[PDB]
């Protein structure tokens, strides 16, 4: 579904 | 003002999709900016009006170069991933997009000369409103689910990285 | 959802 | 769900065709890049204020004015870039292009003029005014295609200019 | 007051550069 | 969470003044942008928490730093502008940016101190955060009235002009 | 209203950090690279502190990246010092530089702690409030000695190289 | 009622 901020930030943490 | 609503509510879930991620090292969150403005545009232009048969043409050239750069974007993507799964429904997902684009000019160019015209009965130019409306709402989706794939595929990349795109949130004007 | 989904769920339970 | 906006969406989009072009160039030496920044703006203004209200009628004549005087300096420009170009292709396209601008600018004017003075104004029929601007469209949309190709002709030409990213 | 969409274009359009 | 409501507001009111506008070529604008997502900073450190003392300290001379390049780009804009009545008013305004900001520096230090000691009354405490909220109130809405004021002598620039800021709108996602 | 649930004072020194960094091209700049991605670690951790579903590893994990990040810099700046002729600039640099792997150190430790006892009913107010302290203080201590490094790595580039161009 | 206020009321009557 729909990101929210928690969200992206794991992605942001993740994403290398 | 009037607009077609449909286009604009799809080209609103495509930039919601895209406006939280910054564009710098990210041409496919770039390429997927303009593209959410290029359908808010065209949901202005299929009303008629002044100068719109030009631009309708133009618009739909600009949405056709911007879904290549998605597409090849989001092969090199693929092409890192170490997840074969996420490998493939990228690829499925992005390598419609091309067709779909295509299509799209192709009725761009139909609503355009339709535009003006008298002996156009109402039915045949409102059938090839519902034929463009229905080919940019499969644009943006298709287009939509590719950046959500890339986001995926770009967590499952290989340590030794030919390509890879910078995701990183925008920063709030309180932060 | 698809992929993405899956992913954040991974990382959330 | 709502438009955004009260524009000419050609127009604007006009505007933005030749920012696009523009924007990749640096304006450091290279004042046809800053000519065409100037119009490209110039533009997108002339997009809303086609459309009317408090302060637009004077401001689209103004407006006009200041693209017209950006249509001097293209010209003017891309013309001594001409001179310096030493081939037969390059150099003939790029006056076939630049020497249209002028003439463009001119008509472009004359019917800002003509918006602008029916802008607000009950005496005006829906042929006339719908025309009127349709004219003023064509004229828009063919200066910011014509400045956008002479810019390309330019950097075509350029063996002087900066043309930095 | 503060500004419209209008009244921010007429400062862009009269400002000098 | 509960942060301090007028500071916010204030924050948030020179936003507003400022967000419709280019940061290129206008460190006015950019230093607007910046004084106001500090205050909304402040708006949060001022309940106090970890970490705040230090923070409450360097966030005010955050703002002193950027309140000095408002005053100083607001002195050069009044040097060109042939408008006397403009240029006057916009002197006034701007010059009694420095008095506040070293006042909210000290102030700030003042609350950041009073932060976790258990020897401070609630009288003391209460008063030492209405100082602060008064003196940010008077900071955020004296740039707020030094940038208008900016953008009316803007127009008004001799045309030899030695320093000229750049004034124009930021693109909307749909244009 | 408040638009984040952060700690504010981390997302701070993560700013002031990203703020001196920013000036500077990354490209022939390795300490640039590893500040800036310390400044974003450093900015995730002030929405882990809180907590939620993902944050207890999330923490431990942009802590280990902190950590290494943090190694980067204090190796890079090393070799600054050694080509360094000035007594000065050089001494300052490795005042400065060689405390990072000790404050990174403790910054790991303790978010190993915090990040235990999000989501955990048998922990004291008095506890949670102290291992948040010395959490932010850790946190807050490494962004400015990182900082100082940037700049002191600079000041001694007057010359392994490094690139400052803006 | 500002000069900013004053110069936009004179370009638009």
């Amino acid at each position: 579904s729909n990101l929210s901020e928690l969200d992206r930030l794991l992605l942001e943490l993740n994403a290398v | 003002e009037v607009i077609n609503q449909p286009m604009m509510m799809a080209a609103r879930q495509l930039h919601d999709e895209a406006r939280k991620w910054s564009s710098k090292g990210n041409d496919i969150i770039a390429a997927a900016k303009r593209m959410a403005l290029l359908m808010a545009e065209m949901s202005r232009l299929v009303r008629g009006g002044s100068g719109t048969k030009r631009a309708l043409i133009q618009c739909a050239k600009d949405i056709a170069k911007a879904s290549d750069e998605v597409t090849r974007l989001a092969k090199e993507v693929a092409k890192q991933c170490t997840d074969k799964r996420i490998r493939t429904n990228l690829l499925q997902v992005c390598e419609r997009i091309p067709t779909i684009s295509t299509q799209l000019k192709i009725l761009s160019t139909v609503k355009a000369t339709m535009l003006g015209r008298t002996n156009i009965s109402d039915e045949e130019s409102e059938q090839a409103t519902e034929m463009l409306v229905h080919n940019a709402q499969n644009l943006m989706q298709s287009v939509k689910e590719t950046v959500r794939e890339a986001e995926a595929a770009s967590i499952k990349i290989r340590t030794d990285a030919g390509f890879t795109l910078r995701w990183v949130r925008k920063t709030p004007w309180y932060q | 959802m698809d992929d993405l989904d899956a992913l954040l769920a991974d990382l959330e339970s």
